[PDB]
DNA sequence: ATCAATATCCACCTGCAGATTCTACCAAAAGTGTATTTGGAAACTGCTCCATCAAAAGGCATGTTCAGCGGAATTCCGCTGAACATGCCTTTTGATGGAGCAGTTTCCAAATACACTTTTGGTAGAATCTGCAGGTGGATATTGAT
DNA sequence: ATCAATATCCACCTGCAGATTCTACCAAAAGTGTATTTGGAAACTGCTCCATCAAAAGGCATGTTCAGCGGAATTCCGCTGAACATGCCTTTTGATGGAGCAGTTTCCAAATACACTTTTGGTAGAATCTGCAGGTGGATATTGAT
C-alpha cells in the first residue's frame, strides 16, 4: 500500500509536464506518512487531554495548528475546512 | 460516489479513514476527521511538489529527484522548519560557504 | 615554473563541488564492514537487507556533514578557519550529547 | 573475522564530508576524532535497530529496523520506506 | 467533585521502604508524580509502536520489556528488566 | 479476603491502576495480563532509585524532608538518571555547583 | 515603561550568574530579552491553543505543560 | 575606610550564591505582565491560573539559565571570559533555533 | 608580612506554614465468577534476497616532498564593564467581589456494527517508451606569476 | 596590468537503465444500507480562585571611577594543503545455493465482555504536630591595601 498514485495526481496538477523518480516518490511517500502520524498524534493527545473519546475534524484542526508553521497552517486549515464543508453539503 | 469526490479531493478519504482506526488514536473517529486530514495531507504534498517541480525546472530537468525535494524544502522557511529534523536521503545540502573563507 | 594553486584554492573548489552534488562519500563496502563489525561485536549471527546498510550510511553522512557545519561555525567563532577537535567537541557539547 | 574496520573511514572520505559541510581547513587531529564520533553514532543507531530486530524474532536487520531506530533517536530518515 | 488521581500514595509507600525516616515536601511529591507519569507515557508509547510495527494487537510484558530496553540507560535498563521480570514471575506463581 | 494483583506481584504500585490506564491510553487494542504488572514493577523501581538518591541528598544537607533541590541534585549527579531525564526540568531544583576553571582567581 | 523592559538588568544578571557567568557585555540584556520574548511567544501560543481547543478563557497550568512538552521542554511539578 | 573588591570577586561570590539557591530570579509581577502581554496577541480577555504563570516562569528561567551555560562556553572557546551577543547567537544556532 | 573590612560559617533558637494523623462518607475502582471470542503461536512451505565466491580494471587511497600561511604566543593600549554607595518606585503582600471552571442532567445527532454489493489500486509481468548520465570538444572563466 | 595554465561551463549527442504502459486478476477496500448505542454539546448552577484596589516592603536605577579585558599588531614556526607517484582494493557484473522471511491453515491459551460485590483512594475539615528558615552571636576565613 502507498500514496504514490495520489502524489502523482497532485503532481500532475502543479506541474503537468513533470515526472518524479521512484527514489523521490519514495521520499514523498515517507513525507506523507510522517505528517499523518504527527497530526494523528497531536490529535490523539488533544482528544484525550480532554476526556474525549473521539477525534473529530476539530481535533485534527487544532493539531494542524499545533504542528505546522504559520503560513502553512493558515493554508492547511483553509483547505481542510473547505473540504469538510464540501463533504458535508453533499448526500 | 467515493468520499473523496464527495469532499473535492485527490487524496483517499476512505484509506486515511481506515488508517486513523488502525492507528488506534482514539476509541472513535468522526467522519469529519479523515476528510480534513486527507485535505491537509494533499495540501502539503501539493506545496512541496509545486516547489520541487520548480527546482527541477531551474536545473534543466524534467524529472524530480531527491535533490529537488531537498532544494525545495531547505529553501522554504516553513517546510524547512516542519522538516527540520528530517533527512531526505540522496539530497545533498544547500550550496553555502562562510565568508571569512573566501579569497581576499 | 610548474603551475601551483595557492593553499585553499582547491579546498574551496571542493566545497563547491561537493556541495553541488549528492553521492555518498564514504566507500560503500568499507562502511558496510564497519556496520557488520559494530553490529556483531553487539549481537552475533545478524543479517542485513542491503537497504538497511544503505539507510545507516545515508543517516551517518547526513549527521557527519551536518556536524562539520557546526564545527566549522565553532572554529570561525574562535577566529580560525581550521576546524579542530575541540570545535567538534564544543558543538556536540552544545548540541546535548554531552554537555 | 572483523577488526579495525573503523580505519575504513579514510582521511579522503572524512575530508569530502567536511567539504560538503563547508569546511576549508582541517587539523590533522580531526580524523581520529571523527571516527570516534562516528563509531558512537553507529553503535547508538544499531543497538536500537537490532533491538527492533530481536523483538520481532528475526535474524535479519531490515531497513525499517533502522528507520525506526533513527526515528527513536530523533534523526528521521526519508527514502527507505519511512 | 471529580477525584484527581496521582501516585503520591505509592510514592510515599516506596519512599518509606527506602528511607523510613525521611519525608518529602509537597512540591517534591508533585515532581515525583510528574516523573512517574512521564515514564509511564514513555514506556507505554514505545510499547504501542512496537506492537504496530509487528502488526500485533496486544501490548504484553514482552513489549514493556523491549520498550524498557530502548528507553533506559544501561544499568537502569538492566534492573528495570530484573524487577520487571520478578514481578511477573511472582504474580504468576500465586492463586 | 480477595487479594490485589499488586500484592500478588508483590509490589507497592497499583498493578490494577496501571492496567486501567494502559487500556484507556489508547495504546493498543488489547493488553496482556502481565504488562500491567511488569510496567508497574518498572515504575516502582525507578521510583525507588530516585528517592534513595534524593534521600541521601537530604542527609548530606542535614535535612530530613526531601524537596525539589534534593531530587535535582540526585538526578544530575547520576550519569544514568540525568541522561534519562535530560530533556526534563524539575521545578525549583536550581543547578549543580559549577564554575569554569578559567573563571577562577589566579592563585 | 514597556513590559519586556520590565525584565530588568539585575535579573538577567542574576540568571547569568546562575549559569556560572562572570563577565557580561552590556549588549547582552537587550539580546537576552528578545530570546525570552521568542521563548514565551512559542510556548504560550501552544498553551493558548490548547486552551481554546477546550473552550476556556483561562490558560491552565496543564495547558502550559502540554505546551512545554511539545516544545520538548518537559516540566515536572505542575501535573505536567 | 576604602574597601573595594576587585572586578570579578563579587561576580564570583554571586555565582557561588545563586548556584546554591533555587528561587526564581525574575520578579513575578513584571513577568506576569510580560506573559499576559505576549498572550494577549494570541487570544483576548484571557485569564491565567496562578500555576500556569508560575510554571511558565519556572520554565523560562531554566531555559535562560542553561542558555547562559552554553553561551559562557561559547565565550570561553573564543578565549574570552565575557559573554557576548554573538556567543548567544552561536549557541542558539548550534541548538537548532537560528539564522 | 601586617592590620583592617568583610564575608562566611556554625551552633543555637523558635514560630509556623505546611506536613501529619483522625474520622469518615462513597462513587469509582478493582476484584470475582461466567460465557464468549479471538490473537497470533505452531507447523508446513513457497520464494525472495542475502552471503558468497569470481575476475577484471580503474578510481582511488596512500605516502612523500615542500613551502605558505594560519594558529599560537607575546605585547599593549584604551574602552567598557564591575564595584559602590545613593534615592524611592515598583513589587509584594494581603483582603474581596464575581466570572468562570467544573458537576449534573438531558437527548439528538452522529458513531458503532454487521451485511451485502461493488469498485479499485496493488502487482505479477511482458512490452514499449524516454529522460539523461556520461562522453566530447570547443567557448568562457578564474587563478596565479610577473 | 597582460598572460599562460587550467578548471568550468554548456549545449549537442546517444545507448540505457529506470519510468511509463497496458492487459489481466481480485482480495481487499470502500460504499450502500438499515439497525442499535451513545458521546458530548448545551443549558443551569455553585463555588472556587482569579483580577483587582490598598498598603507595607525592599529592590533597582543611577553616575563615578578605574582595572582589567579584548582585540589589534607583530612575529616565529610548525603543520596542512597541493601535486605527484604507485598500485591496492573497491566497484561492477554474475551467478549460485540456501536461510530465513513471510504466507496459510489450524486451533487453544488468553483476552474481552457483561454482571455481581467488595473495598479503596480521594476529598473535606478538624486538630494536633514538626522541620526548618531565618535571626542572633561570635568565631575565623577571605580579600585587598599597604
Amino acid at each position: 500500500e502507498s500514496y504514490a498514485i495520489y502524489v502523482y495526481k497532485v503532481l500532475k496538477q502543479v506541474h503537468p509536464d513533470t515526472g518524479i523518480s521512484s527514489k523521490a516518490m519514495s521520499i514523498m511517500n515517507s513525507f506523507v506518512n510522517d505528517v499523518f502520524e504527527r497530526i494523528a498524534g497531536e490529535a490523539s493527545r488533544l482528544a484525550h487531554y480532554n476526556k474525549r473519546s473521539t477525534i473529530t475534524s476539530r481535533e485534527i484542526q487544532t493539531a494542524v495548528r499545533l504542528l505546522l508553521p504559520g503560513e502553512l497552517a493558515k493554508h492547511a486549515v483553509s483547505e481542510g475546512t473547505k473540504a469538510v464543508t464540501k463533504y458535508t453539503s453533499a448526500k | 460516489k467515493t468520499r473523496s469526490s464527495r469532499a473535492g479531493l485527490q487524496f483517499p478519504v476512505g484509506r486515511v479513514h481506515r488508517l486513523l482506526r488502525k492507528g488506534n488514536y482514539a476509541e472513535r473517529v468522526g467522519a469529519g476527521a479523515p476528510v480534513y486530514l486527507a485535505a491537509v495531507l494533499e495540501y502539503l504534498t501539493a506545496e512541496i511538489l509545486e516547489l520541487a517541480g520548480n527546482a527541477a525546472r531551474d536545473n534543466k530537468k524534467t524529472r524530480i529527484i531527491p535533490r529537488h525535494l531537498q532544494l525545495a524544502v531547505r529553501n522554504d522557511e516553513e517546510l524547512n522548519k516542519l522538516l527540520g529534523r528530517v533527512t531526505i536521503a540522496q539530497g545533498g545540502v544547500l550550496p553555502n560557504i562562510q565568508s571569512v573563507l573566501l579569497p581576499k | 615554473k610548474p603551475h601551483r594553486y595557492r593553499p585553499g584554492t582547491v579546498a574551496l573548489r571542493e566545497i563547491r563541488r561537493y556541495q553541488k552534488s549528492t553521492e555518498l562519500l564514504i566507500r560503500k563496502l568499507p562502511f558496510q564492514r564497519l556496520v557488520r563489525e559494530i553490529a556483531q561485536d553487539f549481537k552475533t549471527d545478524l543479517r542485513f537487507q542491503s537497504s538497511a546498510v544503505m539507510a545507516l550510511q545515508e543517516a551517518s553522512e547526513a549527521y557527519l556533514v551536518a556536524l562539520f557545519e557546526d564545527t566549522n561555525l565553532c572554529a570561525i567563532h574562535a577566529k580560525r578557519v581550521t576546524i579542530m577537535p575541540k570545535d567538534i567537541q564544543l558543538a556536540r557539547r552544545i548540541r546535548g550529547e554531552r554537555a | 573475522v572483523l577488526r579495525d574496520n573503523i580505519q575504513g573511514i579514510t582521511k579522503p572520505a572524512i575530508r569530502r564530508l567536511a567539504r560538503r559541510g563547508g569546511v576549508k581547513c582541517i587539523s590533522g587531529l580531526i580524523y581520529e576524532e571523527t571516527r570516534g564520533v562516528l563509531k558512537v553514532f553507529l553503535e547508538n543507531v544499531i543497538r536500537d535497530a537490532v533491538t527492533y530486530t530481536e523483538h520481532a524474532k528475526r535474524k535479519t536487520v531490515t531497513a525499517m529496523d533502522v528507520v525506526y531506530a533513527l526515528k527513536r533517536q530523533g534523526r528521521t530518515l526519508y527514502g527507505f520506506g519511512g
